[PDB]
């Protein structure tokens, strides 16, 4: 599974020309240093291992941080379930247009107790309720609404103090894969909503606190950390250079294409 | 039941765990697959696959496109200076840090293979002339004369019908992986090009000619320690 | 090891020992193939 | 030789001299939706010359400070031909498209053009808050340019540096892409397969692909060359396959 | 894999004079005792096991202790990874010159709950984020910066009163082994960071706490042990004699050969 | 599940625990693995190499080099007293507790093997004499005479053109492994050196010639019990 | 008999006849680095006899005095032949020293040097809070001396007690060392491989180890005796291959 | 027992069951084998 050994390579004077390529060709030149240049026999024992999509995603990375109270609309966390909300897994999942992952969400919940004037009165250990609610499905409103019966909806009830909770999503996208790249309308007649958000679409997440009240409040932030798995990256993109604005769109102010050195010529060191 | 003795990392979520999980929604006919074309299975092969780097990265520049553009001129002045120069480590060089391999680099901690820059002349068809595009390993100076890129690894690109020269950096290291963080032990070489021979021209033809540098990944290519990029800097909720 | 403790294939751990590549898709996408010790016209 | 090409699919005819080889795009040619790859049950409409035919878009005039040009396909190709007639009379449309801008240039034109098929070049808006109408990035009669600087406004981002989706334009030779540089190349044929997540979709309110055209070296040109160069796009999709007779939507 | 057992011996006189040899040839005499004096049949079922590197390095030992507060840079833990930051795993370590070891971190967390006038306020389960970022990567500058978003950079986000956190990394050095002692500058030209600080420059760890805020100061101790596992030592060096000054360089103080005696015939007891 | 009933010692940290953790970074690609040469997959290999010793440890020396150096003179004054004398036991006697078995020895609590002690006359080459280098078990008082020494298990040391003696203590144990910390029921012998005749020289050649000792581990050596060395001690931190 | 030696590493040659075995460093021979261990793809500059010769330093004078000696390789071979010429042109350089140490002495000199070659004797600047400048270690025209007690500046730690690596002298034997008794040896050679954790390493930012001579008993000789009792290094790399030809390093 | 239960090859038990040693590389390092029973000259 190693990457390919360099071949080894002498002088040569002949009418290969394998340097000389045509870039107008669209096909980047599969040349070799034994090509160009005259190298060793160097077994390439290095392997592109940790490269893989399926690795490279395999790096789980927060997509939603929210903080729901305990003791209205800020007792639980709305997530419109998309990728794009924090930016650090968001450029690793668009950097490419389809992915078909299964994604594994590790939810890591912590209680903050918010500093008040009295303190002194210990709750027992805080169960979660991490609630997913379908697209088209029942939104609760209130924390103790019927929606929270979990009749259909998945949900982990995690408890605080154990194993971070972690429910593995299948591939639920009504396509064959995750657009995260989707330049298109919501609407036929081009108007509406453009950008990923109209295909990705998958529902929302709705995080409370199982137990029904705290003699003071307890705002516990729910960190949502997504793992792709069974990646099947389709249509390789850029990284975005322009820091992420919306997370609904890919609107952006302008940036640099790198960071600028004195010269053309200008080499540190 | 079964006496099972918790290892000290238990109750932990690792970011790198190959852990099973139960399934959010159990025996969900996920979507039938269907063969999109362009399967990226590693994310070397879009280092592999070129792309246009700023070279011209000066003051200004970045932001229009003369970033990519390697000026070269029929004039004698400044024959003697490089085309350009600038430093072979994809990681932290400003020309190579935000290109294909670049940006798949910074992702990285460790890069290991061979960087191949394929040098466009966009240019006069009948612009014809000779570079000399040396990768000079570390250890010593940047080269200030042609003949110190020379004394390294160089090739000759002779501008004609290809119009493309790959220059292959040997992946001349001291260690079978350099860092991609800017680190002096792991630091790579310098690229820097010249003029073996003036951009001749014909008098209806611009001197001022433009060129263009792909740096790509060979297939030795490797990264091999996982790191978030330092790119993508989020100030605050989106 | 590799056993599958949970009966939903999403259910299992990453396939990080898959390390299947095809660049040819993005470095090789010509039409006619290219070989690198001819010119390319 | 590999300079000379000559693509005819349908009726039209396209025949080039100065042409490097054409970029498949990512490697996969287009083909007609496979039944087990298939998720639509009506009967699909495939017209094999009537639809699948090189079409000539506008052409844009290359200038000096021209910074780069997008069309936005399938959307581009409204008003085109039975293509454009299937599109307007189908809910689902599938079509792989052998995209071939032609750029005449003399030996004496300096410059260079990335034509890139981006699919799903999702485009940002010049004021991040707002979102653009859809005529600020559909290509129904001419190519919507970039700015060389950042543009404000209810209007797409059009920096070229940043190709208006937040994506160094150098990086864009990851999707299919090919180079016409007037020293070599006169015309770039990229022959893009359907790419998309879902086997059909809308052909108005998604657009499969953009096609960008940027003039990484702008044209240089002495005084008494031709300076009207034309970029001129005839985009032929292949294997178009339509699902969904409806009613004709404006 | 027992020792070699002690072959039976008897009175010699010969020319063999196995007592007799060379320093001079900078080999170390393979006399036993049964060549020197006369020994009995002795079957040495002794073995050379815990004295293995790998089980000399099997015992795991701290390398770092922080302490990282919860309601600036005091907020999270700083880690330039190096095994050199506690003496006891350093000169284990710098036994060899070159060691090849996947090294198994074992992060210990105790909260410690500082003295204040108000401490009436029970906060919950308190998790822990411990971060890994690779040399060259994004550094967070604050406990809730978009650097903690983990979309590559490991991190176990532990939680307090489970098992210690436990991940385990492979070789990560770009060379083939760990320069533990490294008698190179950082730049060619000889000018810059002497010693290992050059080559082992393996990244950051920064330790945070997930929880958003504590209603009082909680300053928790990240004491992370590394336990080397597979290692591969390749140049064996001596112990440092004299204590260690600096984490960052071999620089000492002068140290006495050994614990000085009253006279060179001074035998105690 | 699966019923798991924890053991009474899950959820702990133990030192010296062979527990699989989950990898930090899955399916890393280690650098390629290459023959260093000196491969040590045993400490006892670095124990059973020769090492000086400082015997002459009186008050200064230790900081000088006199400290390996063993006097010996062609002088008839102090001929019926030891060259010198100290403890066998590595781990706790002020010669050998510093050197590499006995630095490889404070790491362990419990060693049991036999040191071999290496002689080397670094004198003139015509500086000849005969040295009675003696072990003494222990259970008897250090030996004050030459005679007390030959009682015990000795090497007539014949200095010559080889000039290097071994004097290898042969395990002369009560049990199977002495103790590294200073305990009297494991407390090892005396290693003492004495003039067996006296270190006859040439007029051109000087009296006060020099005796290195090489304390080294034989192949019986091993350590059982491993600990945390004493001598590195860590004020605070670095 | 063992105590004669001939050694003929390129053009130089040595012979040597009251001299020990030879310290292979750490039992294995020094060779070209092989394919399966080679990192760098660059076609390795191999000189068989240009670079691998004995290489004769400055001889310094054994003082009764003298605490010890150490020489930097492979930068203490700079400005010494094609070996040095090498290690200017190019960035990675591996080699395997055979150093042999004279120290001609006659049968009525007291005196020993532990002449051992320590991989990565990484040295301790004499004030513990600040580091040496590289000419402090480097070695390459004359010996850094150890000094007999403890020195104080912007220097090495110079201690011979703890050999400047703050490791106990006596325990250096550990590393491939070889032992010059006057009374038995008069010359003394370590054939130490290439030793590094990268197969290959720039030889000017990193000193593959060091030739530590240290006189662990004093030369001692009666008047009348010759006072100027030389320790000659020559050192002798072997199996020496370069990557990375470059502009030259000074 | 000595099942690996993590299919990347650090993320398993130490190799504490290895006992393999080879002295003469440091204690044996001269080129020309010396014997015990002989003079080592
Ligand atoms: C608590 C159990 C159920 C968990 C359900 C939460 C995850 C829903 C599925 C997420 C799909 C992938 C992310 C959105 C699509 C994308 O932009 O890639
Ligand atoms: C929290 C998950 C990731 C854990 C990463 C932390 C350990 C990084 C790798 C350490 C390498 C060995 C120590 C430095 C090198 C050395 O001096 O031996």
């Amino acid at each position: 599974r190693t990457v390919a050994n360099t071949q080894p390579s002498g002088p040569s004077n002949s009418k290969e020309i394998p340097a000389l390529t045509a870039v107008e060709t669209g096909h980047t030149s599969q040349v070799d240093p034994s090509d160009t240049l005259q190298t060793r026999h160097v077994v390439n024992f290095h392997s592109r291992s940790e490269s893989t999509v399926e690795n490279f995603m395999g790096r789980a990375a927060c997509v939603f941080m929210d903080q729901y109270k305990l003791n209205s609309t800020d007792n639980f966390a709305v997530w419109t379930i998309n990728v794009r909300e924090m930016a650090q897994l968001r450029r690793k999942c668009e950097l490419f247009t389809y992915m078909r992952f299964d994604i594994e969400m590790t939810m890591v919940i912590t209680s903050c107790q918010d500093q008040g004037t009295q303190l002194e009165q210990d709750m027992p250990v805080l169960t979660h309720q991490i609630m997913y609610v379908p697209p088209g499905g029942p939104i609760p409103a209130k924390v103790d609404s019927y929606e929270w019966q979990t009749s259909t909806n998945p949900s982990v009830f995690w408890t605080e103090g154990n194993a971070p909770a972690r429910m593995s999503i299948p591939f639920i996208s009504v396509g064959n894969a995750y657009s995260l790249f989707y330049d298109g309308w919501s609407h036929f007649t081009q108007d509406g909503t453009y950008g990923y958000t109209t295909l990705n679409a998958m529902g929302k997440l709705f995080v409370r606190h199982v137990n029904k009240s705290s003699p003071h409040q307890i705002t516990s932030t729910i960190r949502v950390y997504f793992k792709p798995k069974h990646i099947k990256a389709w249509v390789p993109r850029p990284p975005r250079l322009c820091p992420y604005i919306n997370k609904g769109d890919v609107n952006f102010v302008v940036t640099e294409v790198t960071d600028a050195r004195k010269s053309i010529t200008d080499t540190p060191h | 039941g079964v006496p099972v003795l918790n290892t000290p990392g238990s109750t932990q979520f690792l970011t790198s765990d190959d852990f099973q999980s139960p399934s959010a929604m159990p025996q969900f006919d996920e979507t039938p697959e269907m063969h999109i074309p362009g399967e990226v299975r590693n994310l070397m092969e879009m280092a592999e696959v070129d792309s246009v780097v700023p070279v011209n990265n000066i003051t200004g520049k970045t932001k229009s496109m003369e970033a990519y553009q390697i000026a070269v001129g029929t004039g004698n002045t400044d024959k003697t200076k490089p085309i350009f120069s600038f430093q072979m480590d994809p990681g932290y060089s400003s020309v190579l840090k935000r290109t294909l391999l670049g940006e798949m680099l910074n992702y990285y901690a460790h890069w290991s293979g061979s960087v191949k820059l394929t040098f466009l002349f966009c240019g006069s068809a009948m612009a014809t002339g000779k570079l000399l595009i040396s990768y000079s390993p570390p250890g010593a100076s940047v080269p200030s004369s042609r003949k110190d890129a020379m004394l390294g690894t160089h090739i000759i690109w002779d501008i004609g019908l290809q119009s493309s020269c790959v220059l292959c950096v040997p992946w001349i290291s001291q260690s079978h992986y350099r860092m991609v963080q800017q680190d002096p032990y792991t630091s790579a070489g310098y690229i820097t090009c010249w003029y073996q021979t003036n951009i001749v021209v014909p008098p209806g033809a611009p001197t001022s000619c433009d060129v263009l540098c792909f740096a790509s990944a060979c297939n030795d290519f490797s990264v091999r320690l996982l790191r978030d990029t330092p790119f993508m800097a989020q100030p605050g909720k989106l | 090891t590799n056993i599958n403790f949970y009966k939903d294939a999403a259910s299992s751990a990453s396939n990080r020992q898959e390390l299947q590549q095809d660049p040819g898709k993005f470095t090789d996408p010509v039409k006619d193939l290219m070989v690198k010790t001819l010119p390319a016209l | 030789s590999d300079r000379v090409r000559s693509m005819t699919l349908g009726n039209s005819t396209i025949t080039t001299q100065e042409s490097a080889n054409v970029v498949v795009g990512y490697g996969e040619w287009p083909s007609y939706l496979s039944d087990k790859e298939a998720t639509a049950e009506d009967q699909p409409t495939q017209p094999d010359v009537a639809t699948c035919r090189f079409y000539t878009l506008e052409s844009v005039q290359w200038e000096k400070s021209s910074p780069g040009w997008w069309w936005k396909f399938p959307e581009a190709l409204k008003n085109m031909g039975l293509f454009g007639q299937n599109m307007h009379y189908h809910y689902l449309g599938r079509a792989g498209y052998t995209i071939h801008v032609q750029c005449n240039a003399s030996k004496f034109h300096q410059g260079c053009l990335l034509v890139v098929c981006v699919p799903e070049a999702e485009m940002g808006c010049a004021d991040t808050s707002t979102t653009f109408p859809a005529t600020e990035l559909t290509t129904e009669e001419e190519p919507h340019v970039f700015t060389s600087d950042s543009i404000t406004g209810k209007k797409v981002q059009a920096a070229v540096c940043n190709a208006g989706m937040g994506v160094g334009v150098g990086n864009l030779t990851i999707f299919p892409h090919q180079w016409i540089n007037l020293r070599t190349n006169n015309s770039a044929t990229i022959v893009m397969p359907y790419i998309n997540s879902v086997p059909m979709d809308n052909m108005f309110r998604h657009y499969n692909f953009t096609l960008m055209i940027i003039p990484f070296a702008p044209l240089n040109f002495n005084e008494g060359a031709t300076a009207y160069v034309p970029v001129t796009v005839t985009i032929a999709p292949m294997y178009a396959e339509y699902n969904g007779l409806r009613l004709a939507s404006t």
